[PDB]
C-alpha cells in the first residue's frame, strides 16, 4: 500500500505534451478562481492539480489587487490534472503556502499560514489536522510549492524560515502519516534554499532549489530519508537555470558554491541529473519570466565549464509569459518518469491592462519515443478581458 | 485599419540587393503560413516563396529561386525577404500574404493581403 | 507545372446579369487546393472563394464557385458597379499558381 | 463497525488553521448560495460542511430580505468540506432547523420545519425518512443547528420547545438507525437550554448549550447514552462565554444556576474540559458578534472565581464581524480531537449596504504542536459587491 | 441482488416533508434547466429525481413558448433527489415522455420520442439500448411520467396509445434486463386509462391512472408479474381525486365504471390502500390545479357513497400552483414506505408575466410517529424574475 | 478483465435514438466549451463523449474566428454520455487531433499536437503518458477522430501523414498498455484514408475512412488485430456515402479503386455489413453537410451496381445541419451492437450571423425490435443567441 519508488529511471529523450487547462482563457466567460502557484502530484491512480487560490474569482470586484502573496484569504485548490479551477473547486486548507504528498494511503498537505512574523503550518494527512509548527526564525515561513515525496510512509518537506536575501534557516521535515517524527537542521554548502523541486531518487530525495541570494545556479539538496542525513551543493552545469541569470556566452557554476553573478532575486524551476547528463529547465529570456525552454547539459552534473546542450526543446515561446516551474514523477510499470509543469502568470505587476494577477499550466512527460516541434502559450486576449 | 504591413522597397540599379520587411499585429506570423506574391505592372499574379508556420520549411518559385530569402526575425513579430542579384525582371508590386490549410475544409485562402510594396530595378 | 487557365478570356458583358467564369487545370486537381480571388486593379487581391465552393467572410452569397476534376468555375448571380475587377484561380501546392487573369467588363 | 469514540481525548495546547470558505467573496462573482446557521461534521474517512439555506442565490432577487430564520423554502446544504455552496449543492432536506450525526454506518438527519406553532421534525436515515415527530409545547420546536453524537450506533438529539424569554421544555432524544427508541425529559439545574454543542465525552455526551433568558454562562448537559441518564449544570468558569456578556472584571459565573447579568439573549457557542480546565471560545466584544477569540480557563470547569486565562488565539479580530460557533470531535489515531467552526455572518441585520444575508465560515483543529498568530476574517467587501 | 419488494406496507398515519429543490427560485440567478412533467425514484441507497427537461435553461433565449408537450430536444434528466437541475445535470435519453425503474442491479429507462403518429419508444437498461417498439395506434404514445416497478427483474410499463378524448389502446409491457419478453393488451373494466401511478403491492403491482374521457374517478389497474394478468376497475371512493371534479358536496364514484361527472379532463396523481381505506391526494381547487391535500377515505377502497376524512394535511397551499403527483415506494427495514411527489408549475401555461413554463418538485414520505401542519409553496416571484 | 468483442454481431433492423446534448441551445445561457470533432466510445459500463475544445467557452471573447482547426489551445475534453459540455469538464490531454480506446482495463487516448510539420503524438494509458511518436511525413499528423479498437489489449490505431494532394503514408499503430508494440504500414487498394470509423468485426478489425482524392466511395481497411495484416479496398454499394458525392441516378463505386466522381473533399462517416448487405448513414444533401439518414444497402457489400435501399431513416431533417459522424460498437448481453453519432455543426463558414463555430452530437443505436420516425436537429436559433 506504502509507495517505495523502488523502480529505475525512465530513460528521457525528450518530453511530450501532457496537459493544458486554459484557465485564463475560460475565465473571460464562466467562474474560474484566481491562482498562482500552481503545482501537479499523482496518487497511484491518477493525477490533481493543486494551486493557491486568492479568494476569489477573475470577474469578481475582488479580483482588484490580487498580485500579493500573503493575505488571510488564499487556499489550497485541488482539483484532477485537466479541470479547470471552476467554483465546484474543493479547497483543501488556509494556506499562503503549501507542498503536497501522497505516500500511497492517503494524501498530505502541508499549509502555512498566519501573520508574516508568526506563521503556522499545519500538516494534515487523510483530512485530519495531524500536526502544526510555528515559525523558528520568527520571519516569513515558506515550503516547496511543489510536491514532497514519501518513500516507505515517511514524507519529507523542506521549510525556509529567514531573511529573504540573507542567510535563512532551512529545515528537512520528516513526516509519518501526518506527524511529524524527526526535523533536520540544513548542513553543506547551499547558502540560500528556497522553493525546493523534489524528486524521488531512491533511495533518497534529491531537490533543485531557488538560490535568492548569491547564485544564478541553482542549489542542490540530498535527503537520506534512512539516516535523515542532508547534503548540500550546487548544480554544477554551466549553464544555470535561475532568471536573473548572465549570457550563456559568460555565464559560470561553481559546484559547491554560489556563482555571485545576477544572483539577486530568481525563479522557482527544476533539474535531475541522467547519469552525468544533467536534465533542466528555464525561461529562454535571462532578465523576465518569458518563453520556456527545456534541454541536456552534458555532463553538466559532474563538470562545470560545460555548454554543450542537446535534446532542446521549445515548450513556451520567446515572447510569452511564463513562471514557477517543476518537477514531479509518475511510478511507470518498469521505470519511474520524470514530469514537469510550467506556470503561465498573465495580469498586473507587468500587463497594466488589467486590474488581477492569475496563472494557467502546461505539464509535460518524459518520453522514450520521439517527439516534435511546438510551443503552448496561454493564449488569452487581455485587451478584451474584463479589467 | 492595421493588419499585415510590408515595407523597405526602393529603387536599385540592377544587380543591387534589398530587404522587404512586412510586420503585422494580430494577424501574427505566429499562427499563419506566410506567402510572397509579386506582380509585374500589368501581368498576372506571381507567387514567390511560401515560408511556413513554425519559419523552417521554406519554399522558392523557380524564376527568383537562389537570390532571394523569405526569412522571420522576433523583431516586432515580422518576416522579412532579401534580395540579392537583382535584375530588371524584378520590377514588381511585392506582397505579403497569410494562408492556413484546414485537414477539413482545405485551402484557407490568403485572406489578408499587405498594402503593397513598390519595386522599379532600373539604372 | 499544373497550368490552370482561366478560360474565358473576358466574360465582356452588360451589367446586372449573370457572368460564369472558368479555370481549368491540366490535370486532375483535388478541389481542395483552389481558390478565386478578386483583384481590382490597384488593391490587394481580395479572396472570394476557397475548397472551390466555400465562401469567404464579408462575402455576399451572391458569388458560388464550384467545379471538380480538372475545370471549376466561378459564377456570379449579379453583376454591380464594384463586381467588375479581374479574377484570378489560384491553387495551393510546391509550387503555388495563380491564372492568366480573367477581366468583366461594362456593357 | 459504528462510531463508539472509545479513544481518549488528545492533548491540546491550541488550535491550527483547519479550513475557509471564503463563501461570500465568491458570491460577488458566481453563483453562491444564501446560507446561515452552519456547522461541520465527519464521518469516518472526510468532513462534510452543512447549512441552511434561504432557497436562493445571493445574485438573486430572492435574496432580497433574507434576514428571515423561518420560511417554507430554507433547506440543509451538505458539501465536503472546502467545496462552497454553488448551484450544485445537495440539499438533504427541508429544514428551518437541523441536526447531523453519523453513527459510522450512514448519514442521520434532524430537520424541523412547518409552521410557527405546529412544527414537525423528520428523522431521516440512510436516506429514508424514518421516523418524525410534532411539536410538544406547540411552540418553535428547534434542535442544536451543530452535530449530534452517536457511540455504539445509539444517536443523542437535544430539542428545545417554548418560549423564547421564559420557561421552555427541552428533551433529549435517543435514535437508533433514524428510529426514536427513547425521549427523556430535561431535568437538572439549566433552566434555558437552546443550540447545543456536543461532543462525545465517552462513556457519553456532553453538551454545552446557550442560556437565551437569564444567564451568560453557559449551559451543561450530560447526558449517558448507555442508561438514558441526563445531568444539568452550568459552566463554571468566571469569565463566562455568551453574548450579550459582562465585562471581564465584573463578570461572575455560579456552577449551578444562571449568574441573572445581561442573559436578556445570546449566541450558540462551545466549550470542553481538559482535567480541570476549561477551554473555551467566545466574541471579543461583549454586547455584538464582532471577533472570535479562544483560550484555556485554569480550573475554570470546576471553580468559579476563576479568571486565569492562557493559550489564548485570535481566530477573528474585533472589528471583523462572527456570529454562532460550535464544536466537532474527529478520531484520531490515538485519541479523540476536537475541532471548531465560526460563523462570520455578512448582511443587512446589522449593515446596511446590501439586501441580503448570509454568512462563511472558518474551521480550527486542536493541536498538540505548536501554532503562531493570525486573523481570518471573511474579506467580502460590501460596499462593491452586488446591486 | 434483485429487487422483489417482499415486505409489508409500513403503518401510514401521514406523510412528512422530505425534499424540496427550489428550481424556479434559483433560476433567477444562476443556469438552472427548464423542466416539467418530474418523478422520483430510488436504488437501493438513495434516491433520485427525474425530470423532461425543454432543451434549455430558464435564463436563456430559447426558454420562450416552452408550454409545448412533444419537441425534438426535450430529454430526460436525472439527478441525486436534492441536486437542482444545473448545467452538471446528465440526460439520460431523448425522450418527451418517460419512465424509469430500479431492478436492484441497473436503472431502466423507457424513453418516448419521435412524431407523433409515427412515434419510438427506447428500452434502456444499464446504459444500453436494449430494445425498441413502434407506435401501434399510429398515435401519441405515452407512458405512466413516473417510477416503474420491478419484482423479481420482471419490469412492468403501462403505455397508453390512441385518443385521449375517445377510446384508446393501453398495453402492459413486461421487461426483462431491457428485453420486451411480454406484452399482455389492457382488459377489465376501466375505460381510459393514462399517466399511472404505479406501486408494488407484493405480489403484484398497483397503479392508478387518470382517465381522460369522461370520469373523475381514477382508474385502477392490477398487474400480476407472476401471469401477465390485468385487472381494472376504479377508485370506489365517494371523493374522487382527478381534477376538474364535481364539489365535494354533490359528487359520486362508481367503483366499476366511470361516473361521467366533469370528466372532461384530468391531473396525474396517486391513490393507494390501508386496508379497506384509501390514502389519496388531491389538488384543493376542482376547476384549476391550485393547491395540494392528502387525506385517508374510510372505507374508501371498498365502498362508494363514503366521504369520510381523517388525516388530512396541506402540502401546498389552496392559493398556490401545484400540477402532476405520483407515488413511489421506499424499501425500509421492516417494511414498505409510501412517498409522493407534488410539481409545482409556474409559467404562461396560466401566469403571463413570463414567457416560459416550468416547475419545482416537493417530496413527502409517509410516517408511523406524528407531524404538524405547514405548506411549502414555490416561492418563486414572477413579478421580478428574469424575463 | 481485458475486452475480445468475442460474441456475434446483433441483429440490426434500423436505429434508435440513444442522446442528445442540446450543446448549442444551452450555451445561449450558461458556460458551454466550444467544441468540434466529437465521438463516443463506451467502457464496460458506460459510455462516454469526447470533443476536442477550442479553449474557450461560447459566450466568450475567445469565442471569435474558432472555425480554424489546429491551434495550440485545443484540449480533447470528456464526459460521460449526456453531461453537457460544463466548465467542470476535464480536459485529457492537449490535442488538436485525438482517438481513444478501452481496453477493459484503463483508457488510452492518442492525442496528436503540435506544428503542422513537425508534430507530436502523445500516447496516455492509464493517467501516464506512455509513449511519443513524431511525423514520419513532416505534415499534419491526423488520426482517426472517433473510437479506436482493442482486442485482448492490443489497441490499434490509423493515422495518416502527407498531403491529400500528394503522397499520404498511412500507418496503422499496435498499442499494448500505451506502449506501441507495432507499426504497419498501409498496403492495398486504398490511396488514401482519412478519418477511419473502427469497428471489432472479431477477430479483427474494419475501418471505413474517407477519401478526399478521386473518391466519393469510402475506403476499407481491414487489420488482422493478430497477425498485424493490412487489406484495403473500398466500399462496393453503387450508392456510395461521402460528399460531395453524385446524385444516386448517375453514381457508381468499384469496389478495388476510387471512382473518380465528385470526389474533391469527403466528410468522415461509417458504414457496417451485415452479411452481404450494408448499413450506411450520410448526409440527406450531396453537396453539402445537410441533413442526415441512414438506410441498408441490398448486397452493397458485395456487388458494385446494388441500389436497392430499404429500413431507410431519416435523422437530421435534410433542411438541417449535420456533419462529422462515426460508429461506436457496445458489447450486448449475447451479440454486439453497432451505435453512431451525427455532429450538428452550427456557426461561423455556414452560418455568418455569429462569429463562433461549435456542435451538438445525437447518438442512435442499432434495435432489433421496431422504431417510428422523427427528426433531432441542434435547434439553436443563431439569430437570437447572444453576441
Ligand atoms: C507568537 O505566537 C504566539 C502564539 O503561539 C503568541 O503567544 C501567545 O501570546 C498571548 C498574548 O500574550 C498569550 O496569552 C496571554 O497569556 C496571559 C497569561 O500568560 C502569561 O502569564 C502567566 C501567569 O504568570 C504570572 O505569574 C508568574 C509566576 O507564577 C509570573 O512569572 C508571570 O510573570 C505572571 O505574573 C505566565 O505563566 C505565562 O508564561 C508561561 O506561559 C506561556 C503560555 O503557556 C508560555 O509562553 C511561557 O513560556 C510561560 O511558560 C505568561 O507570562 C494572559 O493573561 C493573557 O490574557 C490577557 O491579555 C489579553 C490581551 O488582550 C486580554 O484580552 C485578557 O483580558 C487578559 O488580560 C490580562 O491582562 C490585563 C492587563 O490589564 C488584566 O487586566 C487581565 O486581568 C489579565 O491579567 C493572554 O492570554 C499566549 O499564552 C501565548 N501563547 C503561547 C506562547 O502559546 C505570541 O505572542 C506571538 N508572538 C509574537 C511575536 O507576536
Ligand atoms: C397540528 O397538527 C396536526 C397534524 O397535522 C393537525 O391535526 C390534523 O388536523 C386535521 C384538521 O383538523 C384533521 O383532519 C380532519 O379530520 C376530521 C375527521 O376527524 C374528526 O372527526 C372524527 C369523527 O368524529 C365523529 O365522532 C364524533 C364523536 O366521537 C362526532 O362528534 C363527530 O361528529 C363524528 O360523528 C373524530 O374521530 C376525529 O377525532 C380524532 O381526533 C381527535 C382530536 O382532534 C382525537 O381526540 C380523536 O381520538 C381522534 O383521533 C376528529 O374529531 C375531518 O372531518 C376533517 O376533514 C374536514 O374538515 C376540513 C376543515 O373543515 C375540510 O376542509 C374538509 O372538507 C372536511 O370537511 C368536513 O367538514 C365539512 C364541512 O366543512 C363537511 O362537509 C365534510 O363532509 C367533512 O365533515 C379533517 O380530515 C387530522 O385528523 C388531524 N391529524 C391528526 C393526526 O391529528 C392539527 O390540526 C394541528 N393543530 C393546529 C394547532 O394547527
Ligand atoms: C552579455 O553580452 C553583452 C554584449 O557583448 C555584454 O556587454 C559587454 O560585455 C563586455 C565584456 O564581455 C564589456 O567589455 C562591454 O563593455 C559590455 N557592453 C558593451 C558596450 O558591449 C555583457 O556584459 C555580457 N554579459 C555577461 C558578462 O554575461
Ligand atoms: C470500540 O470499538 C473498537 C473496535 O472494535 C474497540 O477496539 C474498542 O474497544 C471499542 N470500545 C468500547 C469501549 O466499546
Ligand atoms: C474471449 O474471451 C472469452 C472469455 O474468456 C472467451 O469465452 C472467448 O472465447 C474469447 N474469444 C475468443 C474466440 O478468443
Ligand atoms: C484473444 O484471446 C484468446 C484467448 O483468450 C485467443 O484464443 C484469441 O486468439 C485472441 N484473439 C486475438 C488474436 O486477439
Ligand atoms: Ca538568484
Ligand atoms: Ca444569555
Ligand atoms: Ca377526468
Ligand atoms: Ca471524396
Amino acid at each position: 500500500e506504502y509507495r517505495n519508488w523502488s523502480k529505475p529511471q525512465c530513460g528521457i529523450t525528450g518530453f511530450a505534451p501532457f496537459s493544458k487547462d486554459n484557465s485564463i482563457r475560460l475565465s473571460a466567460g464562466g467562474d474560474i478562481w484566481v491562482t498562482r502557484e500552481p503545482y501537479v502530484s499523482c496518487d497511484p491512480d491518477k493525477c490533481y492539480q493543486f494551486a493557491l487560490g486568492q479568494g476569489t474569482t477573475l470577474n469578481n470586484v475582488h479580483s482588484n489587487n490580487t498580485v500579493r502573496d500573503r493575505t488571510p484569504y488564499r487556499t489550497l485548490l485541488m482539483n484532477e490534472l485537466g479541470v479547470p479551477f471552476h467554483l465546484g473547486t474543493k479547497q483543501v486548507c488556509i494556506a499562503w503556502s503549501s507542498s503536497s504528498c501522497h505516500d500511497g494511503k492517503a494524501w498530505l498537505h502541508v499549509c502555512i499560514t498566519g501573520d508574516d512574523k508568526n506563521a503556522t503550518a499545519s500538516f494534515i494527512y487523510n483530512g485530519r489536522l495531524v500536526d502544526s509548527v510555528v515559525s523558528w526564525s520568527k520571519d516569513i515561513l515558506r515550503t516547496q510549492e511543489s510536491e514532497c515525496v514519501c518513500i516507505n510512509g515517511t514524507c519529507t518537506v523542506v521549510m525556509t524560515d529567514g531573511s529573504a536575501s540573507g542567510k535563512a534557516d532551512t529545515k528537512i521535515l520528516f513526516i509519518e502519516e501526518g506527524k511529524i517524527v524527526h526535523t533536520s537542521t540544513l548542513s553543506g554548502s547551499a547558502q540560500h534554499v528556497e522553493e525546493c523541486s523534489c524528486y524521488p531518487r531512491y533511495p533518497g530525495v534529491r531537490c533543485v532549489c531557488r538560490d535568492n541570494w548569491k547564485g544564478s545556479n541553482r542549489p542542490i539538496v540530498d535527503i537520506n530519508i534512512k539516516d535523515h542525513s542532508i547534503v548540500s551543493s550546487y548544480v554544477c552545469s554551466g549553464l544555470v537555470g535561475d532568471t536573473p541569470r548572465k549570457n550563456d556566452s559568460s555565464s559560470s557554476s561553481h559546484c559547491l558554491d554560489p556563482n555571485n553573478e545576477e544572483g539577486g532575486h530568481g525563479v522557482k524551476g527544476w533539474a535531475f541529473d541522467d547519469g552525468n547528463d544533467v536534465w533542466m529547465g528555464r525561461t529562454i529570456n535571462e532578465t523576465s519570466r518569458l518563453g520556456y525552454e527545456t534541454f541536456k547539459v552534458i555532463e553538466g552534473w559532474s563538470n562545470p565549464k560545460s555548454k554543450l546542450q542537446t535534446n532542446r526543446q521549445v515548450i513556451v515561446d520567446r515572447g510569452d509569459r511564463s513562471g514557477y516551474s517543476g518537477i514531479f514523477s509518475v511510478e511507470g510499470k518498469s521505470c519511474i518518469n520524470r514530469c514537469f509543469y510550467v506556470e503561465l502568470i498573465r495580469g498586473r505587476k507587468e500587463e497594466t491592462e488589467v486590474l488581477w494577477t492569475s496563472n494557467s499550466i502546461v505539464v509535460f512527460c518524459g518520453t522514450s519515443g520521439t517527439y516534435g516541434t511546438g510551443s503552448w502559450p496561454d493564449g488569452a486576449d487581455l485587451n478584451l478581458m474584463p479589467i | 485599419e492595421v493588419q499585415l504591413v510590408e515595407s523597405g522597397g526602393g529603387l536599385v540599379e540592377p544587380g543591387g540587393s534589398l530587404r522587404l520587411s512586412c510586420a503585422a499585429s494580430g494577424l501574427t506570423f505566429s499562427t499563419y503560413e506566410m506567402n510572397w506574391v509579386r506582380q509585374a505592372p500589368g501581368k498576372g499574379l506571381e507567387w514567390i516563396s511560401h515560408i511556413s508556420s513554425s519559419g523552417f520549411a521554406i519554399y522558392y518559385a523557380d524564376s527568383v529561386r537562389g537570390r532571394f530569402t523569405i526569412s522571420r526575425d522576433i523583431a516586432k513579430q515580422s518576416l522579412d525577404l532579401q534580395m540579392n542579384s537583382l535584375r530588371a525582371e524584378d520590377t514588381a508590386v511585392y506582397y505579403c500574404a497569410r494562408d492556413y490549410y484546414n485537414r477539413d475544409l482545405g485551402y484557407s485562402g490568403m485572406d489578408v493581403w499587405g498594402q503593397g510594396t513598390t519595386v522599379t530595378v532600373s539604372s | 507545372e499544373i497550368v490552370l487557365t482561366q478560360s474565358p478570356g473576358t466574360l465582356s458583358l452588360s451589367p446586372g446579369e449573370r457572368a460564369t467564369l472558368s479555370c481549368r487545370a491540366s490535370q486532375y486537381i483535388s478541389s481542395m487546393n483552389l481558390a478565386w480571388y478578386q483583384q481590382k486593379p490597384g488593391q490587394a487581391p481580395r479572396l472570394l472563394i476557397s475548397a472551390a465552393s466555400s465562401r469567404a467572410t464579408g462575402i455576399p452569397d451572391r458569388f458560388s464557385g464550384s467545379g471538380s476534376g480538372t475545370d471549376f468555375t466561378l459564377t456570379i448571380s449579379g453583376l454591380e458597379p464594384e463586381d467588375f475587377a479581374v479574377y484570378y484561380c489560384q491553387k495551393y501546392g510546391s509550387p503555388y499558381t495563380f491564372g492568366q487573369g480573367t477581366k468583366v467588363e461594362i456593357k
